[PDB]
């Protein structure tokens, strides 16, 4: 699962 | 503090400027120092703030991610024994992490927060709080205090993002993607994850119409991100 | 020195961690305190020496060349005067970096250099010397002396190596590139540099149907960015 | 001009 990079 | 003596205006010129080198650390000091002259920070200002604290703690968390990976393989059956060491120096950077967070979450309550009345600071700041007992948590084992802390942060923020901002508004749909995040890893709540991403896309997506060309791109990343997060959890 | 307390092999260790994590200025700590052991360093020991200080004033490096282009084209005719932020911070980030290759020629002058009676390491430690010291060629504005010393470093490995290594060694390669780069960028002597560069790659060719398949690798690459030179400076 | 990156 991402989050802003 | 350290910079104590440097302009307010010096010290924003020169965040910009480690932000420009990559001198995340110099950064995150310079905006620490602008925000301890004691007034509010612009939305500009709000976003070197955020961007500092989140390239260091970030080269923080992939680090500890990669020594704690290394030590629980150390603890599976068959492995050799190889002393304290890994153990030893994943609490070394866990500690510096910790105290990074712990740095942030004090700026945030002295007192960006209390001062914080419009709702595209408040928001911006109460997601941030959630954000970093967020990351308190990855590290936690105590953890669920820590959990509850992130959670009540970001649902005020969520509160406020609703009643106050279009849906499509960057700082809202930024919150969104992380307390959805926060539910599917950290909450064990992957439903309540999934049900956050999708009515959050499905609502930005009929507010379009309405978007800035300024935000155009910074919401359609986001909303990205979501879909990316749906196709992944579904 | 704070690792005096942790043993040589955890100091060690921990380098090795460090580097898996990319966390090098941990890496370069934990190595300096494993050199103040006393003991001389092995090959695999001196290879994280090497890469931990690099990638250090890797980095100061590329963010001093940032500043420094933004301080350049705040001094053309028409810019905006803007005070002296630019020249403060890039001041800042110059004296670090001097700092860490100071520190790095002072490890060199005690006493790794001195107790190096093998070629494999002693070319190993001239050739970091040179590489330091041009490193701060780089920013020096003094700046003779300093190239003097590099040139020094440089050539005493390079007539040991010619000696002592296979023209395939890739610490002898490694050497010829960065002694060519050298003549190049720093000491005004580009045929100095081309030539050696093709002196080098032409002896390695013809010396590769003895080179090792461990060594192959690093060699072919090394031999790769001499080519990449020669096709960028003729 | 490069050196090992
Ligand atoms: C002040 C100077 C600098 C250069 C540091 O600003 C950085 C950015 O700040 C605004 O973007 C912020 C912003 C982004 C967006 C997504 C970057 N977008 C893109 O990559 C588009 C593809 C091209 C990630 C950041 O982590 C930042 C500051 C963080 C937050 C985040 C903050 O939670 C407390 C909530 C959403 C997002 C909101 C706040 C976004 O609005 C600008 O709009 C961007 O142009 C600008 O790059
Ligand atoms: C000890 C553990 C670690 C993992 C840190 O070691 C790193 C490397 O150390 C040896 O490589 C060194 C080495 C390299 C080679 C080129 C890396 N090759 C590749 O990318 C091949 C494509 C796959 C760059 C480094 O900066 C290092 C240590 C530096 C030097 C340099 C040192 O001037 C004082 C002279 C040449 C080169 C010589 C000394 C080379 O031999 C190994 O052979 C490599 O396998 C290994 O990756
Ligand atoms: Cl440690
Ligand atoms: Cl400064
Ligand atoms: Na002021
Ligand atoms: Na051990
Ligand atoms: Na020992
Ligand atoms: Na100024």
């Amino acid at each position: 699962s991402n989050t802003l990079r | 503090g350290a910079m104590g003596s440097m302009e307010r205006a010096s010290l924003i010129q020169k965040a910009k400027l480690a932000e420009q080198a990559e001198r995340y650390e110099d950064m995150a000091a310079f905006m620490k120092g602008a925000v301890e002259k004691g007034e509010e920070l612009s939305c500009e200002e709000r976003n070197l703030l955020s961007v500092a604290y989140k390239n260091v703690v970030g080269g923080q968390r992939a680090a500890w991610r990669v020594l704690s990976s290394i030590e629980q393989k150390s603890n599976e059956e068959g492995s050799e024994e190889k002393g304290p060491e890994v153990r030893e120096y994943r609490e070394k950077v866990e500690t510096e992490l910790q105290g990074v967070c712990d740095t942030v979450l004090g700026l945030l309550d002295s007192h960006l927060i209390k001062e914080a009345g419009d709702a595209e600071s408040r928001v911006f700041y109460l997601k941030m709080k959630g954000d970093y007992y967020r990351y308190l948590a990855e590290v936690a084992t105590d953890k669920k205090r820590i959990i509850d802390s992130a959670r009540s942060a970001y649902q005020e923020a969520m509160d406020i993002s609703k009643k106050e901002m279009p849906p499509t508004n960057p700082i809202r749909l930024g919150l969104a993607l992380n307390f959805s995040v926060f539910h599917y890893e950290i909450a064990n709540s992957p439903e309540e994850a999934i049900s956050l991403a999708k009515t959050t896309f499905d609502e930005a997506m009929a507010d379009l119409h309405t978007l800035s060309e300024d935000s155009y791109k910074d919401s359609t990343l986001i909303m990205q991100l979501l879909r990316d997060n749906l196709t992944l959890w579904t």
